[PDB]
């Protein structure tokens, strides 16, 4: 029978996607870079016709003792027991495995999301609130304000989470700590931490010339809104009004920037550096690239929640430079 | 004597604020936001060109036909809701 | 023709209640329309964008070109012309069904009285339109103007194909408006992410009863079940 | 009406003069002006007649002004007439 081709197992076979979440912002709470491994054994552990697609539970169940006993071999450091358990991710999905099922290999992955849910579930029962996760990682605002005084609340939370039976397993590893984050992907965000960084697949479409343009503002934001963090601090959503730091000097810069740009975007001796790059997953055309560096800038800036109304007037008053209307499709 | 018309007005911001006084107008009591009422917005903005005798309509006077059809709705609704509404119609209005 | 327009009681149409309590109008009465449009607001946003930009095109007077675009590419005719052409229609033709379109409508009425059938003893409750024979009457109506468009003089199959369309699009939507139970049954017995076989499904709780399909179209609706696999396979998708 | 009309303010300072010994109600006295002064009413190739005027309802408390602004309207339109609650009747509203 598995030389035909049918619905259900071509389903399995085809699927695999965690529904990973991603609750983009910006973050003045300090943010926990949460790492996680041994998702799939600590699952195969906690697990646990009518059911058609399900891997057959008196199989699976030797599978959780087998891996039972190798795991208890390996808290007794048998090496190569170690080596079997740190390697049977590969082998639930490897087709090339003697007893490869796709049964299998789906059964295992779906209780992965489950469970990956189920974490979820514990560290938003916990009071926290999480930015982002995916099976190898999860982001987490924590409710708390600086670094310094949550190095003793953050493991306390990990302990907290790893004594739970159903997750007992997992190498819950605290791997960045952020002070201040800006976050829309795992691709495109920046933040300080305990010290900034910036990485933003956004920048790498703007044409050459306004990429260190964009990297520029990018760090004069972030350290706008770290004044504001913590004048707010010293006067005790603390991000309040921290457009007005800088946005007259943006405009500023705007407007010299689109004389220049009507100076020389047809100009052979700088036209290059206004070519707009060619790259994988280049979605679309665009006709006008400092308007694609404000439309960056002011969608960075959007994602601060607490804040929009001043963010949206100042990208009015942006938007007003090239005599284009607030809501247009082209901005 | 007057005849407004509506040359080159702002489409988006229109349609923008018909979508959303929609979206939040499917709570079952709330006042029944309609095509009649984007055409509302379309008479009101004419009717203050008329109150300037202006053979065109401007932005600022289709941005205060706006602004009286969002508080016209915002107002029509149980406090405890009202706040929240605001907050959210406030990007279209405050522009302004 | 009687062309009739009407707000239903209580001024928006209510889904929680019939439509025998939307509507004043009584089922003697309501017999005598051979189509009914229940006509709703959908609320999409999508769609209002659409009708916010087509309305605001025809404010702006754009709408006399694009209309004259229309005519002289020939999608769209003028008033007089769709007038004249109204009464050579009238005057010129007056189709008849072929003998297989009379086989089809009548097989389509003995279908849409079977579906009225399940849907009543489902209800358990008789429905405030009548679908009785003066309905097929409707039907043969409209297939006969639908050929008397191009003035065919016989109204064939693909003319009952678009008049049975017509009909379920708008009488059936005007006529067609334990369990808890058997649902979070299903609920304990199907995990997220797997699939249960339908006929597995009918042999477990026949055996234990229509209260079934019930279940699969009150879990249907919720995001939790999805059936999938041409219906066969039910895949406990959501929650 | 030219040279006054000019003026950037002159959207305010009317609506200011309607009803003007009735103290603040700014948004009645908005709505009010664009009703008074109206839309445009349009017909596109004569199929398609649209409506140009502006429908306003006062809805609210006893003592507030409501009956006094509708007085003031009756004196200050070209044609108006006014009618109370039971002193209509559907014919004599709409024609008989
Ligand atoms: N803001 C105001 N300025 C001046 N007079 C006012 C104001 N509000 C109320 N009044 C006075 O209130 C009296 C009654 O006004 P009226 O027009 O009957 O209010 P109303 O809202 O229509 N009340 P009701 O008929 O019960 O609905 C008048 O004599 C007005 O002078
Ligand atoms: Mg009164």
């Amino acid at each position: 029978i598995q030389n035909d081709f049918d619905l259900n197992t071509s389903w399995i076979m085809n699927d695999s996607e965690f529904p990973k979440i991603n609750n983009s912002g910006v973050y003045d709470n300090v943010v926990l870079d949460v790492g996680v491994d041994n998702l799939t054994v600590n699952t195969i552990l906690t697990s646990a016709e009518f059911v058609h697609d399900a891997f057959s539970n008196d199989a699976l169940n030797v599978l959780r003792g087998m891996l039972k006993e190798w795991w208890d071999e390996a808290l007794k450091e048998n090496s190569t027991a170690d080596l079997l358990v740190n390697s049977l991710a590969s082998w639930v999905q490897n087709p090339n495995a003697k007893l490869f099922d796709g049964l299998l290999r789906y059964h295992v992955h779906n209780l992965t999301k489950k469970a990956l849910l189920q974490l979820v579930n514990e560290f938003s029962a916990l009071g926290s609130t999480i930015v982002y996760a995916d099976r190898n990682q999860i982001l987490i605002k924590t409710n708390k304000y600086s670094p310094e005084n949550c190095y003793a609340y953050s493991q306390y939370m990990m302990k907290a989470v790893r004594t739970n039976p159903m997750f007992s397993y997992l190498d819950l590893n605290i791997k960045r700590y952020w002070d201040l984050l800006i976050w829309m992907d795992k691709f495109n965000f920046s933040g300080l931490a305990c010290t900034a960084v910036s990485q933003w697949q956004l920048k790498k479409f703007l044409s050459p010339i306004y990429q260190p343009e964009f990297e520029d503002w990018m760090m004069i934001i972030l350290d706008s809104m770290l004044k504001t963090k913590q004048s707010y601090l010293k006067l005790n959503n603390s991000l309040n009004g921290f457009s007005h730091l800088f946005s007259k000097p943006l405009m500023k810069r705007v407007k010299k920037l689109f004389k220049n740009q009507q100076e020389f975007i047809l100009d052979p001796q700088y036209e290059a550096d206004y070519v707009i790059p060619v790259l994988p997953g280049s979605h679309l055309n665009v006709k006008n690239p400092l308007l694609e560096l404000v439309k960056s800038l002011c969608h960075v800036m959007l994602l601060s929640k607490s804040t929009i109304l001043e963010i949206r007037t100042l990208r009015k008053e942006l938007l007003k430079i090239f005599e284009l209307r607030e809501f247009a499709k082209v901005a | 004597k007057i005849y407004p018309k509506l040359h080159q007005m702002d489409m988006d911001k229109v349609s923008r604020v018909y979508a959303d006084l929609r979206r939040e107008s499917i709570s079952t009591g709330s006042f029944p936001i309609t095509v009649r009422h984007l055409e509302s917005i379309l008479r009101i903005a004419e009717s203050f060109a008329k109150m300037r005798l202006s053979e065109f309509v401007s932005s600022y006077d289709l941005d205060r036909a706006i602004k009286v059809v969002v508080d016209s709705f915002v107002d029509a609704q149980k406090v405890s809701v009202r706040r929240q509404l605001r907050r959210s119609f406030a990007i279209y209005t405050l522009g302004h | 023709s009687v062309l009739a327009a009407a707000n239903p009681i209580y001024g928006r149409y209510d889904d929680l209640k019939s439509p025998g309590d939307n509507i004043d109008f009584q089922t003697t009465i309501l017999s005598r329309f051979d189509m009914i449009f229940i006509v709703k607001d959908d609320h999409n946003e999508e769609r209002d964008i659409s009708i916010a930009n087509h309305v605001i095109n025809i404010h702006t007077g754009n709408a006399n070109a694009m209309q004259n675009q229309q005519e002289e590419n020939g999608s769209e005719i003028s008033i007089e012309k769709m007038k004249r052409y109204i009464t050579y229609c009238r005057l010129k033709c007056a189709p008849r069904l072929s003998p297989q379109a009379a086989e089809k409508l009548s097989s389509n009425f003995v279908t849409i009285r079977k579906q009225l059938l399940i849907n009543e003893l489902e209800s358990t409750e008789r429905s405030s339109i009548p679908i009785t024979i003066r309905q097929l009457e409707a039907i043969i109506r409209i297939t006969e103007s639908l050929a008397k468009l191009e003035l065919s003089p016989i109204a064939q199959e693909r003319h009952v194909d678009e008049a049975i369309r017509l009909f379920q699009a708008s009488t059936m939507d005007a006529a067609s408006q334990e369990i808890r139970r058997f649902e979070q049954e299903l609920k304990r017995r199907l995990p997220i992410g797997w699939s249960t076989s339908y006929q597995t499904l009918r042999r477990e709780f026949v055996d234990t009863q229509l209260a079934l399909d019930k279940a699969l179209y009150a879990l249907e609706k919720h995001e939790t079940i999805q059936l999938r696999h041409q219906g066969q396979n039910i895949y406990r998708s959501g929650v | 009406f030219r040279k006054i009309s000019r003026d950037r303010g002159i959207i305010d300072k009317i609506i200011s003069s309607m009803a003007p010994s009735i103290y603040g109600h700014r948004d009645i006295k908005t709505a009010v002006a664009c009703s008074l002064f109206g839309g445009v009413p349009k017909n596109v190739n004569g199929k398609h007649s649209i409506r140009g005027d502006i429908n306003v309802l006062l809805l609210g408390d006893p003592g507030t002004a409501k009956s006094q602004i509708l007085k003031y309207v009756e004196k200050t339109a070209h044609r108006a007439v006014f009618a109370t609650g039971q002193g209509a009747s559907a014919v004599g509203l709409t024609a008989s």
